[PDB]
């Protein structure tokens, strides 16, 4: 049954001939497509899950990115699918054109990403990091693997707490308080990328395989997920501790200073940190020259008015 | 140790310059093989497996790993011949660890960030073991199969980083060995690739 | 819960969602299920909770009846009430996202109030502030209009809105003022009090907005005047 | 049954929407044609060809 | 359609934590309390609720939920929804019926002056009031049919907190018409003539 409502299919609707019209098209079509079975390597919709990333970060795109993957979710929660990965290559071909128990640890790990210490895995401030207690539970390189992915947790938390001294005080500045809300749009995206993994964690049910799904999330998975965060977290921290102490014109310096990065993807980011930084200080000169007066409290700009 | 020594001595050149800035062998082979398989599927992020301890040689060379001795000869050879990976990996974490100062100049700090996309892709291909592992279909054949070539590429990769270090190359001097590199893999696909991206790459912030 | 959850956002607090009076909004830590992560997610929203029930309780004390008293405070409660109503909207497509999938994570929840999360305890400041010292009058003008050049670009817009609304009521008892010469007093609430009207008035600087230059005072002072005694 | 229906209801939502969201460039029967062949064991890059030498012939 | 009798309702729904919510909560405290003891509340949905309401803003005085108690609007304490829980249910139901008890007060008021003047002395004061008072009701009332109308069509699922919404402006009014109806009638008593009480309410609504 299946090649001829194929052929007719892509007859009658991709083209407007019909099949009774053109006949060596489907001809060429049903020779192309003979003998072809499928590959024999692996086809875990994984890989082309995360080719489909990559695609979309290409096509800057990131926030497409969570929400295919997001459908994704619900691709895999209807449970009407069997060979995902075939219509997932389809489909990437398509869009070119346009442009204890690991479930246990996982969740515990998750709960610690967003901050807050998980179970048997908590805050060990002796270490002033992420410690697995009672690790006898579990094996080494499962502690060691959760380490790895707690250093994201523990920048996270670091992050966290300064954001929040920062949104505190209002004697930082107009520009300080502009930098701290710009450092919650990276929080945003990382509150959402974490709220996707919890949501993918479980489903809601076993409806497929693992998890509701076909395939069980593993720490490598998890691993993967967080390659970019991780980088991303690191240079928001490296920049918190840039700007100890640099108010006003300090830290337009001194952010203009970590703009000389070189690496793409942290130089972008730096330059729209920076660009919503200088758009307070924009409206200050602006204000200053057409109105010849800016008035402050916290002295942030480069010209003092005297009593 | 030296990573550390030669950040700090370049910041200062910088800042001096431009003013600112059971036993195993009791189990049958089967069980054995998969033990390994997990132990080297760990060990390729850099952590331990279960039958292997890395030997903690750091500020000379990349890691490098010590099996158990309780290991039959052929796996133990097998994963002789495969440990490079380990080492090649954490090399270039390593690498990439390094030229995070901005004392590197973008020009070598842009250069590591493209090999840590690389990394992304390495991780990648783990990934898929690990998911044919899940699926319990996981040969050590297979798993040399596909890592040939990603052992080499690793061995490319490992082989520019350690030149870039020993040569404490900065720059065009980088570059040169681009250049260099360039021509050095004549006849191969599998390095000209890399060194084509790698020189624009490195190109573009000196371009 | 996660109903529960959103009503308790709604200002209608459950079993486990307690409110103290002056505790706040707290969460009833029985739950077999419930993990430490869930319960920080589960304070750092009673947070806003809170928030949003000590801002209900002041606009029904200052906008339902008549120091604290005047209009400048009904039309600063409307103005809070205005922009908590987009917060409100965001709940409500929350919940009806919800009601469509069942899967959805407590942290996507958070995700879509984090939007909010920042502009709250800003406006709780201000308020509580604003209580504290008793601002009255043309004073409370005065006051978000200090607090107006904040830093913080959601907390910037709405007091930008609640000060055009303040700016629309003094607009109105302007141009009474000016097109009449009538002055309008609840509370003897206006930049300008009566003198002996035998001369009619007389400024009132104390309350005077910072961002009234005196020379626009007194112009308004004499145009009234004139309009008044013609 | 009716379970299923809602489920094929929600999976052709679904796949519509990442298809418009992926800017692929196409309809519900096309979509539905492209499903209903998916499972058949078919080649993906024979169908891209086949689909854009047809839109090729189309403005030609 | 009949449901105001006493029988219990037992109804098919999606089975999830939030939609179980009142049930898993009864568990979770029978677990946790062995001592605790179910309390008998009658199980009702959503759509009842939503009826009922209307019932009350429309004044209906055969109620099953809410109890006329001391003649003001009250909840009934052995009633529940699965999807909620029984205190923000309650809430909820309070803050709904203030105004129910305003309402009930209106219709008082209303029936008393329309007696459910040719002979004795005018009141037309009075008429002009419960006149406006009906026509306010009115355009309530065909906002509350339109609700219903929705309600009944049995579209997809609709929650109640939009009506909440949409006639919270409803409910602002309904509570400054309740205190303006007792300033300037409630507080007059009428030993006064009607010129007394007439000036008192019409000085009321002109403050």
């Amino acid at each position: 049954k299946s090649p001829n409502v194929l052929l007719q299919n892509l007859c009658c609707r991709i083209l407007g001939k019909s099949e009774a019209d053109v006949a060596q098209q489907f001809q060429y079509a049903v020779r192309v497509i003979g003998s072809n079975f499928a590959p024999t390597v692996e086809r875990d919709e994984f890989l082309v899950a995360e080719k489909i990333k990559k695609e979309l970060t290409r096509q800057r795109r990131e926030a497409d990115a969570a929400l295919f993957s997001e459908l994704h979710r619900k691709l895999h929660s209807q449970g009407v699918l069997k060979n995902k990965w075939s219509i997932l290559y389809l489909l990437l071909s398509l869009s070119e054109d346009p442009r204890v128990t690991e479930a246990a640890l996982v969740r515990d790990i998750l709960y610690v990403f967003q901050g807050i210490d998980g179970k048997h895995v908590k805050m060990s401030n002796a270490d002033n990091c992420y410690t697995v207690e009672g690790k006898a539970n579990l094996s080494k390189s499962l502690r060691d693997t959760a380490v790895r992915l707690a250093e994201l947790g523990w920048l996270h938390n670091k992050i966290r707490k300064y954001t929040d001294q920062r949104s505190l005080d209002r004697s930082f500045g107009l520009v300080g308080q502009s930098f701290c809300a710009a450092l919650h749009q990276e929080l945003r995206e990382y509150y959402r990328l974490l709220s996707v993994l919890h949501s993918q964690l479980q489903l809601e049910d076993d409806q497929g395989v693992n998890l509701g799904l076909e395939s069980s999330l593993t720490l490598r998975r998890l691993l993967v997920w967080t390659y970019d965060p991780k980088m991303r977290l690191k240079t928001l921290a490296a920049l918190v501790d840039h700007c100890q102490g640099r108010k006003g014109g300090e830290l337009a310096s001194a952010v203009h200073a970590y703009t000389k990065t070189g690496d793409p993807y942290a130089r972008s980011l730096v330059q729209h940190i920076l660009s919503l930084v200088s758009h307070p200080v924009l409206s200050f000169l602006y204000r200053w020259i057409y109105d010849g007066e800016l008035e402050d409290t916290y002295h942030e700009f480069f010209v003092a008015s005297d009593p | 140790q030296q990573s550390l020594e030669l950040t700090r001595k370049m910041l200062r050149d910088k800042q001096s310059k431009k003013n600112s800035g059971v036993p195993i062998g009791s189990l049958p082979l089967a069980s054995q093989e998969a033990a390994v398989v997990e132990d080297l599927l760990y060990v390729l992020v850099g952590v331990d497996g279960r039958y292997i301890s890395a030997q903690p040689l750091t500020g000379r060379q990349g890691r490098t790993f010590l099996v158990d001795p309780n290991l039959d000869l052929s796996i133990r050879e097998l994963v002789s011949r495969i440990l490079p990976v380990a080492a090649s990996y954490s090399t270039v974490t390593r690498f990439i660890e390094e030229k995070s100062s901005f004392e590197y100049g973008q020009v070598n700090h842009a250069l590591a960030a493209a090999m840590r996309t690389l990394v992304k892709e390495y991780l990648v291909l783990v990934t898929q073991l690990e998911q044919l592992q899940r699926q319990g279909l996981l040969s050590l054949q297979k798993l040399w199969f596909y890592i040939q070539p990603a052992m080499r590429s690793l061995d490319i990769l490992a082989s520019l980083a350690t030149s870039v270090d020993k040569g404490e190359c900065i720059g065009g001097a980088t570059l040169s060995l681009l250049h260099d590199r360039s021509f050095s893999y004549t006849g191969d696909s599998q390095a000209q690739e890399l060194c084509l991206h790698l020189t624009k790459a490195a190109s573009t912030p000196y371009f | 819960m996660i109903h529960e959850l959103l009503l308790a956002l709604s200002g209608y607090p459950g079993s486990i969602f307690t409110w103290n009076k002056r505790g706040g909004l707290q969460v009833s830590q029985d739950f077999p299920f419930l993990h430490p992560s869930e319960t920080s997610v589960l304070n750092r929203l009673c947070r806003l909770g809170t928030d949003y029930i000590r801002f209900t309780e002041f606009i029904e004390q200052y906008t339902g009846h008549v120091g604290l008293h005047g209009i400048y405070l009904r039309a600063f409660c409307t103005g809070l009430d205005s922009v908590l109503q987009p917060y409100r909207q965001a709940l409500l497509d929350l919940e009806q996202e919800f009601l469509a999938d069942p899967h959805l994570s407590i942290s996507h929840i958070n995700y879509s109030l984090d939007q909010f999360q920042l502009l709250f305890p800003s406006v709780m400041v201000v308020v509580e502030q604003i209580k504290s010292q008793k601002i009255h009058g043309c004073q409370i003008l005065e006051t978000v209009y200090k607090h107006s050049c904040g830093g913080l670009p959601p907390v910037r817009s709405a007091l930008e809105k609640i000060l055009a609304v303040c700016h629309g009521v003094m607009y109105k008892q302007l141009s009474a003022w000016m097109l009449h010469g009538l002055l309008l007093d609840q509370h003897e609430e206006f930049f300008i009090k009566q003198g002996p009207s035998s001369k009619q008035f007389s400024l009132r600087v104390e309350i005077l907005p910072s961002y009234i230059p005196v020379r626009v005072a007194e112009k308004i002072l004499f145009v009234g005047e004139s309009v008044q005694m013609f | 049954a009716a379970a299923n229906l809602n489920a094929v209801r929600e999976t052709m939502d679904v796949l519509l929407e990442i298809s418009r969201i992926l800017n692929t460039g196409l309809d519900m029967e096309t979509l539905s044609i492209c499903v209903r062949l998916c499972e058949q064991g078919i080649n993906p890059e024979a169908l891209s060809s086949v689909i854009k030498e047809l839109r090729k012939a189309t403005e030609a | 359609r009949q449901y105001w009798t006493t029988r219990s309702s037992k109804f098919p729904h999606s089975l999830h934590l939030h939609s179980n919510l009142a049930a898993v909560w009864d568990q979770h405290l029978y677990s946790s309390d062995p001592l605790y003891v179910p309390d008998d509340r009658v199980s009702v949905t959503e759509t009842q609720v939503i009826r009922e309401t209307l019932w009350l803003l429309s004044g209906v005085k055969k109620l099953f939920i809410f109890q006329l108690i001391d003649g003001k609007v009250a909840v009934r304490n052995n009633i529940m929804v699965t999807h909620l829980t029984h205190s923000c249910l309650r809430s909820v139901l309070e803050q709904i019926a203030a105004y129910g008890q305003v309402v009930f007060r209106l219709q008082e008021f209303i029936d008393e002056v329309m007696g459910h003047k040719s002979t004795d002395a005018p009141f037309r004061t009075y008429q002009a009031f419960m006149w406006a008072l009906y026509k306010y009701f009115i355009s309530f009332k065909e906002e509350l049919s339109e609700i219903e109308k929705c309600i009944i069509n049995n579209d997809t699922t609709v929650t109640l907190a939009i009506v909440v919404d949409k006639l919270s402006p409803r409910l602002a009014q309904l509570k400054v018409l309740h205190k303006v109806f007792s300033t300037g009638v409630a507080e007059v008593p009428p030993d006064t003539r009607n010129v007394v009480r007439a000036s008192h309410l019409l000085n009321t609504l002109y403050k």
